[PDB]
């Protein structure tokens, strides 16, 4: 707050010690540009205080809560970071194909599989997979369900990163 | 920035005539203020005629004018009180009623002469305005007078000492008189030292008397009361 | 460019900060060159007094002072009264340091075991760890969840949150074997100086090894990241070129002061000189020598360089006709 | 202006004292180096097994030079 | 609780260096003024200096350059401020708008070490690679000039030289070369490398270190076909180039200190230099030619081009001009000539610039005696020494005057049918008439047939039908325009001389004594209409129409006589409507139902200086909601104008002030005139929008500009300033002040020039012996100083010296008071001085010594020895309380005319400051902030009371409360501390608590209570500061309720109100030390609060966004783009 402005995302941080969690795998991905500043600031804050350390920002463990607009008004979902990317890639325009946006948000395929198989195949969608199934594809193309009922808000649509695999 | 005047035909001096009509209007104003009577000439004529005549290096003649009628009629205002007529309520009154009538036709003049009050007057030092010097002009020459101040405070002291006693007096004089006294800044050397060692006499007298009158009473109730 | 104080103070007129030339590099030599007492601590319900170091608390609420047995007690940093005593060690104290956060105090004894102990301050004056081998501990300057104790010539760095060691720093052939060696951090906490050797707090080799100028001082390190003594020598620890040399810091105990324009100590060889100098951080000329009269065995100043705390054997320096008082100056 | 736009976001990084603790409470050197006993064939001739350990006060040391610690 | 709210009442002036290139555009050149936080664009060209744009940045400025990294066509601005935020900047037009575009910010500073003791020096690769800065010891910093770098990364480079004395960029090397005058044990040398950011590297290298003059500071890079630099010191000059250097070693730089430096020819064979003498100097370099081609120096040569201001900083402009910026003294343009002028000298002044600082010290004095103090200062130093007046009122612009005394009236005419514009204007006299045809600015005096010049007039001017019209005491004549001839007259039905008019469009009133008419104006006919007759004499007349009427008014406005009263009656019928009283022995003389704005109010003015207002209700003839206020001591004559839009009054009066219609309310200020007596509106050709204001004595014509209403007259001493004090007994200031003398070859000192001191009308010189036999000072050092102190008498009306009284040679006049002391009701000038000299750190022995200011002569009335410097004396309770080294001694003035101590208090450092409020003294020092004492006078001696814990070393202080001391350090910070009385322990009572803390980015040297307004009857209070660099600030203290509400007003306006470079506003506001760094707090930065109204609409909104502001009630009240301007309205009335 005194830095006379801040950025539209509310950000927090969690802390692991690396002696008490389980080894995570970073990913380097393409995150807003104001989530870029801020967690770069959060990380300054810290090792201003417990200097002579690093931070290593897990993009996999990361959460965030993302608005979408549609005919219906603008409802919120939680989302998981990688899910929050591959939402966001949507608000621009759709109709794009699973490799498209690994590319685009900069994820693993894996990971990719896995937000898509939740916001293209379950209950709220907030994605629509083209070539309906439960797994996802390469090729496989998605819409943005501008067609969504719900009364919800903060609707949990980010299971794969609180359920076992 | 300096403007030139071409082919400037002037008239930096006015009528003679004119200068010292006014000057007449305004005396004439004076002497028909002086005894309380009428003025021939409306108040605004004579406002313009000060306004008109306090020019540079001319408004000495209009204060000089009015000072000296003012004192002529000062020192006229003391003959009325040239008497053995000791009567402590009618000569107050009228020494008071000189006061407050003199008052009022300074009031008058300076109220025409308003303009060489807050002029010429006004922004010099030792030039007393027309009230201030109708005040000077009045105590030097009436209350100051052997005859007049000890008639005013024997007046008043005595109606006090009579009060004292018991007596109804005009309580309506001694608070005009006394203010009169206090406005020409002559109470504090003509009467308040008479009076206080009178009185403070009366309260010997009194302590020595109504403590033995009253059965030998409860004397402390003499002393608040 | 007036010396005078009122030449230089009326300048501030048309030439702000301070008037005239050097500044601090010069009015420091005023106000740091005219010392007087002002009060004085001793122990409640003691005839004389048994002190061997002092610290100012974290927060400046009371003076911390150990004891020739090994206790530790607070005192109100104005009134001088004793809030609290605690036992640390079963012998005289030989050094007192609070966090920053003022969560925790670093002690340690000249013998008694645990040489050195972290203990809380915070609700429980507790322990944390137990160090036997550490005669002297200190803060690291930066991150002070790092803290450096002393073996002898051996630096052992642990961090407080258990007080598990970390890591080493040692060479006995480098090792210069000073008698009061206190191994002690940069600025930057990426170089420990340990007997007199920089080590390489990054790959634990030394980079560099100063002469052995002096017996009993080992050095310490400039706040401003670019100078070390060695008690006399002045070297540059980016470098290791040799600067310069004040031998007004022989024998000296001398530590910087908050902003670090300000550098002090008491006077070594009860191993104690009965005096203690002040030093312009600038380049370490000294400003003045305090005139005490007293054997010294400890003293540190405040945040604000009101007063200095200094230690003062009133009594004949004995193992126990001794009268050890902490008395403060104002600068 | 934007179908999508986020208001939350929770950041997670995990925390470790590099505290230039690329080296060793016994044994000094760099953990990314050979553990002394791996510089020379004297606990092994091969030097490329020489593996790092974590604890659990946010640093790192040698396997070996800790290890070989517990016999004593 | 000491809230308190802070303003700047005079933006400041030190011209704190400059940038001079091509920033507005390619082609245009350009010079920007520094002011600490703020800088001034300004484009020169034939016809001068212009401005461009005025900008701010949140935070101090340390480094400001201009350059074009490869491809630019303008100049990109780079600035550094004193809190390391960094920008790029480029300068953008949108035709007539005018604003910067950041392209780079951040902050580029170390977070671990110590910074250097040259402070921030930033320079720029003449290549444009990378800026260069020497932050910290040891320690340069590089940042690419590049487009992309957004961010500002910066490479640190590890310097051998830790310590320099000056840094630039070199010439004549297609590396990014530094060339560089430094410290080492070789003393002082000049050494070059090549910066490397990439490597963090510095390469060698055009030369090795070379042996400099030992007092060499400056270094200049020469442009190509020479390269090199040219290396300044006190006596001597010298290039370097590779291995060989030239030299050169005048006189004429020999007796002065060079203090800056600027390249004039491009192929850098000329530069200009400059002392703080005040000497000029041009550097001519005499080229060689070598066989290779290569241009190489023959030798250096220094001329003496003449006399400027102080040089502090050098820009040259055009083909010319250059500019000579001073922070120490006044600014300027001359032009370089090539034929030298009759003095000798090649420059020629063009412009000039006041500065009204650096600020010594301040005193109010109303000396015009209107209500509005005038400040008298002390600013300035060395040569530019001056004292200076700044006075409150709004600027008048004359155009014309006229010697024609004795005037009762004008009134502009238009004869001519046909115009437009003014033909003659009439002038009425005590017993005649004047008309002077316009003939454009030229007038001459002239003769119109219906015009009466042998009689007073009353009123004259235009009406309806194209008709002039003039009433005199003896008729009411209306004349036609085409003929100028009267074609219809009106007299008095009762044989009565006019002693009241006034005429209109439709008609004219007139009256008599009692006696009142109604005339109708028909296109060649008077037509009495009614009449009637007022119980009393008509005083003054009004019917000038209301509303959307056809030239008549419906209501007559009418002063009385004797009852003293003024009355609204139905024009038509003169049926009474309203009236009102509105005095007891005092006659109104200007009764008027006119305009303010677009509404109607009626107004009255009486002779007893006041004036009455009323709202008028022009319909019904009502008044309502009454005014009354003081003006001066006439009667004043109240006349309507339009101004620049709306209409407004102005008072002809001994005081002549402007009333306007603001909030609701009629307002006035004083305009800076001598005197009106009476006023009418100007249309002519030669003055088509101006007053005629005129005097019994003149006539002026001008316009009341309502633009300028601070006016500053400069009264230059050639000395530095000291103290200024005021005595109401010789109607004279105090001033003390310092000359410098010189050592030649022989007798010690001399003067170096004249100043005031000795140019006197009159002179003294101190006898005292009392340090006689301890005084011993080097007076046998060639090239040495001395300070020579002096008291002055100064006249408060001229500001001439009256008498010099010099101190005893190397004695220090350090502190001046002005009171009455003891049982003696004498008030003296009272002088604290010093025996100062090089070789004592600090002083032994001092003096308090009295004089009295008695006509030309300055009379010794005594002398008390003390132990040590006198540096600060205040009045304390009819006693002398001084200042002497750290002891604070009150002195008891007895009927011996001597003082003699009481009693003292020493518990301190040093005693910088006092100030004094009933028995609490407030002490400054060095390093401990503010302390609080108290006289008990029981007995008789001083108590401690109270302390401020932290160690700030104070630049000035002031008493706001009985226990809350306002004051400012020499870390640029200005703070409030409250004693906290409501404490348990002593630790607490004792300790002056820190409540609220502001970084000023100014050095605040002066303060005292009270502020250049004029006293006509959210905050309160209001102690005044001044600054090193002529800023003038105000203090004043604020409600919980409106504290809070301009805080949370605060953080709304710093959303909107961008700074140049995005710097955030966190960074100038926080209170910065060498301990600790805080945001600001307890304090309310006004400036911000009144940039407010400097915003587009749209972005106003956003700043009352959800904006409810705390009010006394506890209601919180939410605010529109219009409603936090009148929030912004109602600090600016107070403050």
């Amino acid at each position: 707050q005194n830095q006379s402005d801040s950025g539209p995302i509310d950000l927090t941080v969690n802390i692991l010690t690396m002696g008490y969690w389980p080894t995570y795998t970073p990913m380097e991905v393409h995150l807003t540009p104001e989530m870029i500043k801020l967690q770069e600031v959060f990380k300054a804050f810290y090792l201003g205080k417990h200097s002579g350390r690093k931070l290593q920002w897990q993009t996999t463990l990361g959460h965030a809560v993302l608005k979408a607009e549609f005919k219906e008004g603008k409802k919120e979902f939680q989302v998981s970071l990688f899910q929050t990317l591959v939402l966001l890639m949507f608000n621009e325009g759709d109709g794009f194909s699973f490799e498209e946006i690994k590319m685009a948000t900069g994820i693993e395929d894996s990971e990719l599989r896995r937000t898509l198989q939740s916001l293209a195949c379950g209950k709220a969608r907030v994605l629509i997979k083209s070539p309906k199934g439960k797994e996802v594809e390469d090729g496989d193309k998605f819409i943005f369900n501008g067609e969504f009922k719900h009364k919800l808000f903060r609707i949990k649509i980010n299971q794969i990163q609180m359920k076992e695999t | 920035k300096k403007l030139v005047i071409k082919n400037f035909r002037d008239r930096p001096r006015l009528p003679d005539n004119y200068t010292q009509d006014t000057w007449r209007k305004l005396h004439e104003a004076v002497r028909a203020v002086q005894s309380s009577t009428s003025i021939r000439y409306n108040l605004e004529e004579l406002y313009q005629a000060v306004e008109n005549l306090c020019s540079h290096k001319v408004s000495p003649m209009l204060y000089k004018q009015l000072r000296q009628a003012c004192e002529d009629h000062v020192q006229a205002q003391i003959l009325p009180f040239r008497e053995d007529s000791l009567d402590s309520v009618l000569f107050l009154k009228k020494i008071n009623t000189c006061w407050q009538d003199h008052c009022r036709q300074m009031i008058m003049i300076r109220s025409i002469f308003l303009f060489l009050d807050r002029t010429y007057v006004l922004q010099n030092s030792t030039l007393p305005s027309i009230w201030d010097m109708g005040l000077e002009l009045f105590r030097t020459h009436i209350i100051s007078d052997k005859m007049v101040q000890s008639k005013t405070i024997d007046g008043i002291l005595l109606l006090i000492e009579r009060e004292r006693s018991g007596e109804a007096v005009d309580r309506s004089l001694l608070r005009s008189l006394l203010g009169m006294l206090s406005d020409l800044q002559v109470y504090k050397d003509s009467f308040e030292l008479k009076f206080l060692e009178e009185t403070n006499c009366l309260y010997a007298a009194e302590g020595q008397r109504l403590m033995q009158e009253r059965e030998v009473p409860e004397y402390l109730n003499h002393v608040s009361k | 460019a007036p010396i005078n104080f009122t030449s230089r103070l009326n300048r501030r007129a048309s030439f702000p900060k301070y008037g005239g030339v050097d500044g601090g590099c010069f009015d420091r030599h005023l106000i740091f060159s005219r010392f007087r007492p002002i009060s004085v601590f001793r122990e409640a319900n003691e005839d004389e007094s048994g002190f061997t170091c002092c610290a100012f608390s974290a927060r400046e609420r009371f003076l911390m002072l150990g004891t020739c047995t090994g206790q530790l007690k607070l005192y109100n940093v104005f009134s001088g009264q004793e809030e609290a005593s605690y036992n640390c060690h079963n012998s005289a104290i030989t050094h007192l340091e609070p966090s920053r956060d003022g969560s925790l105090l670093l002690t340690s004894a000249t013998w008694s075991q645990p040489l050195s102990a972290l203990w809380g301050m915070k609700s429980v004056f507790d322990m944390k760890h137990s160090f036997t081998e550490d005669h002297y501990v200190e803060f690291s300057k930066h991150s002070q969840d790092r803290v450096i104790g002393t073996k002898g010539d051996i630096a052992h760095i642990y961090d407080i949150q258990t007080g598990n060691k970390l890591l080493t720093l040692f060479n006995p052939d480098l090792a210069n074997n000073y008698k009061r060696n206190c191994a002690t951090f940069n600025p930057t906490d990426d170089l420990v100086l340990n007997d007199g050797v920089l080590w390489d707090v990054r790959s634990a080799q030394a980079i560099h090894k100063f002469d052995k100028f002096n017996m009993n001082i080992s050095g310490v390190f400039h706040p401003n990241g670019l100078e070390v003594i060695i008690n006399t020598e002045i070297w540059d620890l980016r470098t290791f070129h040799l600067l310069h040399t004040v031998p007004a810091l022989d024998q000296c105990r001398v530590v910087f002061n908050h902003t670090g324009t300000v550098m002090y100590g008491a006077m070594l060889q009860s191993p104690f000189g009965s005096s203690f100098r002040t030093f312009n951080a600038t380049d370490y000329k000294p400003i003045a020598t305090i005139d005490v009269k007293r054997n010294i065995f400890d003293l540190c100043t405040d945040t604000k360089d009101c007063y200095l705390a200094v230690i003062e054997n009133q009594g004949s320096m004995d193992a126990l006709n001794m009268d050890t008082v902490c008395r403060l100056y104002e600068v | 202006k934007k179908r999508f736009e986020v208001k939350k976001w929770n950041a997670v990084a995990l925390w470790a004292w590099d505290i230039v603790v690329d080296n060793c409470a016994i044994c000094r050197n760099h953990i990314m180096d050979l553990c002394i006993e791996c510089q020379a064939n004297q606990a092994s001739a091969t030097s490329e097994e020489c593996t790092v350990a974590w604890g659990v006060c946010n640093h790192a040391f040698h396997f070996h030079c800790i290890s070989r610690w517990l016999k004593t | 609780m000491s809230y308190n709210y802070v303003v700047t009442a005079q933006k400041p002036t030190a011209v704190n260096g400059c940038v001079t290139g091509h920033f507005t555009s390619a082609e245009d050149l350009n010079l920007l003024i520094a002011k600490n936080t703020r800088l001034e664009i300004y484009v020169v060209t034939a016809e001068g200096l212009r401005p461009v744009k005025e900008v701010g940045m949140y935070g101090k400025i340390a480094v400001m350059e201009l350059f074009r990294p490869k491809g630019e066509s303008k100049d990109l601005l780079f600035i550094l401020t004193a809190k390391y935020n960094a920008c790029i900047l480029e300068y953008k037009q949108s035709g007539e708008s005018i604003d910067i575009i950041t392209r780079a910010h951040g902050n580029v500073q170390d977070r671990i070490g110590r910074p250097s003791e040259t402070g921030i020096i930033g320079i720029i690769d003449p290549e444009c690679r990378m800026i260069g800065l020497r932050l910290y010891d040891g320690l340069f910093k590089v940042i690419p000039l590049d487009r992309d770098n957004k961010e500002l990364k910066a490479f640190n480079i590890r310097l051998e030289e830790l310590h320099v004395i000056d840094v630039k960029f070199l010439y004549g090397c297609q590396a990014p070369t530094i060339c560089f005058v430094y410290q080492d044990p070789q003393g002082r040398h000049v050494k070059t490398y090549e910066v490397s950011l990439r490597e963090k590297e510095f390469n060698k290298g055009p030369w090795k270190q070379e042996n400099v003059e030992a007092e060499a500071s400056m270094v200049i890079a020469v442009p190509e076909p020479f390269g090199g630099a040219i290396i300044i010191g006190q006596e001597s000059i010298t290039y370097h180039n590779g291995d060989k250097y030239l030299a050169i070693a005048p006189p004429i730089i020999k007796q002065s200190t060079i203090v800056c430096h600027n390249r004039v020819d491009p192929n850098g064979s000329r530069y200009l230099l400059g002392d703080m003498e005040g000497r000029l100097f041009m550097l001519l370099l005499e080229k060689e030619e070598q066989m290779d081609g290569t241009v190489t120096l023959k030798d250096l040569r220094v001329e003496l081009l003449g006399e400027t201001s102080i040089a502090e900083c050098l820009t040259y402009l055009d083909n010319g001009v250059v500019f000579v910026g001073s922070r120490l003294g006044d600014s300027q343009l001359v032009k370089l000539n090539v034929d030298s002028n009759e003095q000798g000298s090649y420059v020629v002044a063009m412009e000039t610039f006041t500065n009204l600082g650096p600020i010594v010290d301040m005193c109010v004095v109303d000396l015009e005696r209107q209500g509005q103090g005038q400040l008298v200062t002390c600013s300035g130093a060395f040569k530019e020494g001056s004292l200076r007046i700044i006075r409150n009122g709004i600027g008048i612009h004359e155009h014309a005057s006229i010697d024609l005394p004795g005037i009762k009236g004008l009134w502009p005419l238009r004869s001519d049918p046909n115009r437009e514009t003014d033909d003659t204007l009439v002038l009425s006299f005590v017993g005649q008439t004047r008309v002077l045809m316009l003939n454009g600015e030229e007038v001459e005096e002239t003769e119109l047939m219906g015009f009466v010049d042998d009689q007073q007039t009353f009123f004259c001017g235009n009406v309806a039908h194209q008709q002039l019209i003039q009433i005199t005491s003896a008729s009411v004549r209306l004349v036609s325009q085409e003929p100028k001839a009267l074609v219809s007259e009106w007299k008095e039905p009762q044989a009565k001389n006019i002693s009241v008019a006034s005429c209109n469009s439709s008609q004219v009133v007139v009256a008599v004594g009692r006696a009142l008419y109604y005339l109708q104006i028909h296109p060649q006919e008077l037509r009495q209409i009614s009449h009637t007759e007022m119980e009393h004499e008509v005083a003054c007349l009004d019917i000038t129409p209301l509303g959307d009427s056809n030239g008549l008014s419906p209501l007559c406005a009418i002063g009385l006589w004797t009852d003293i009263s003024a009355r609204i009656l139905k024009l038509p019928s003169f049926e009474l409507l309203h009236k009102e009283m509105l005095g007891g022995e005092i006659i109104p003389r200007s009764i008027l139902m006119t305009t303010f704005e677009s509404s109607h109010y009626l107004l009255c003015a009486l002779g007893d200086g006041a004036l009455f207002y009323f709202g008028l209700n022009i319909e019904t003839g009502l008044l309502s909601d009454r005014k009354k206020v003081t003006l001066g001591t006439q009667p004043t004559v109240l006349r309507t104008f339009r101004s620049l839009s709306t209409t407004n009054v102005f008072a002809c009066s001994d005081r002549p002030t402007v009333i306007y219609s603001s909030n609701h309310k009629l307002v006035f200020s004083n305009v800076n005139l001598k005197e009106v007596n009476y006023m009418c509106p100007l249309n002519s050709d030669g003055y088509p929008d101006s007053l005629a204001l005129a005097n019994n004595s003149t006539l002026t014509i001008g316009t009341i500009d309502e633009i300028q209403k601070l006016h500053i007259r400069t009264v230059p001493l050639y000395e530095s300033p000291r103290k200024i004090c005021y005595q109401e007994v010789s109607q004279c200031f105090g001033v003390l002040s310092s000359r410098i003398e010189v050592q030649d070859t022989s007798g010690g000192t001399t003067a170096l020039r004249p100043s005031a001191s000795t140019q006197a009308l009159s002179s003294s010189v101190s006898s005292s012996k009392l340090f006689s036999s301890s005084t011993a000072p080097h007076e046998t050092s060639f090239g040495e100083e001395v300070e020579v102190h002096n008291l002055l008498i100064i006249d408060q009306h001229t500001f001439e010296v009256l008498h010099a009284h010099q101190f005893l040679q190397n004695e220090y006049a350090l502190s001046l008071v002005s009171c009455k002391l003891g049982k003696d009701p004498n008030t003296y000038f009272i002088v604290g001085t010093a025996m100062v000299y090089p070789e004592e750190a600090e002083p032994k022995q001092g003096r308090i010594v009295v004089f009295q200011y008695s006509d030309g002569k300055l009379q010794t009335v005594a002398e008390k020895e003390v132990k040590g410097a006198v540096y600060s004396m205040v009045e304390f309770n009819g006693k002398l309380l001084a200042s002497i080294n750290s002891t604070v001694r009150l002195y008891e003035w007895t009927t011996e005319k001597e003082l003699r101590t009481e009693c003292n208090h020493y518990n301190n450092i040093m005693a910088l400051y006092l100030k004094t409020k009933g028995d609490f003294i407030l002490v400054g020092d060095l390093m401990r902030s503010v302390l609080l004492l108290a006289y008990k006078p029981m007995e008789g001696n001083f108590e401690e009371i109270a302390r401020d814990f932290n160690p700030n070393w104070m630049s000035a202080v002031e008493i706001l409360d009985d226990d809350n001391f306002l004051g400012a350090e020499n870390a640029f910070n200005l703070f409030v501390c409250q004693k906290d009385s409501a404490a348990t322990t002593d630790e607490e009572r004792q300790h002056l608590q820190e409540v609220g803390l502001f970084h000023l980015g100014e050095f605040v040297n002066v303060f005292c209570h009270g502020s250049l307004v004029m006293q006509n009857l959210p905050t309160q209070g209001s102690v005044l500061f001044g600054t090193v660099n002529g800023m003038i600030g105000l203090v004043t203290s604020l409600s919980e309720s409106w504290y809070n509400l301009l805080l949370d007003m605060q953080n709304r306006l710093n959303k909107v109100i961008k700074s140049v470079g995005k710097i955030e506003h966190s960074f100038w506001r926080s209170f910065h030390t060498e301990r600790k760094t805080e945001p600001a707090t307890g304090f309310i930065d006004g400036d911000l609060i009144e940039s407010f109204l400097d915003i587009s609409r749209p972005k106003m909104q956003e700043v009352v966004a959800n904006l409810q502001y705390d009010d006394g009630s506890g209601m919180k009240r939410e605010a529109t783009a219009d409603d936090l301007i009148k929030v912004v309205e109602e600090l600016t009335r107070i403050h």
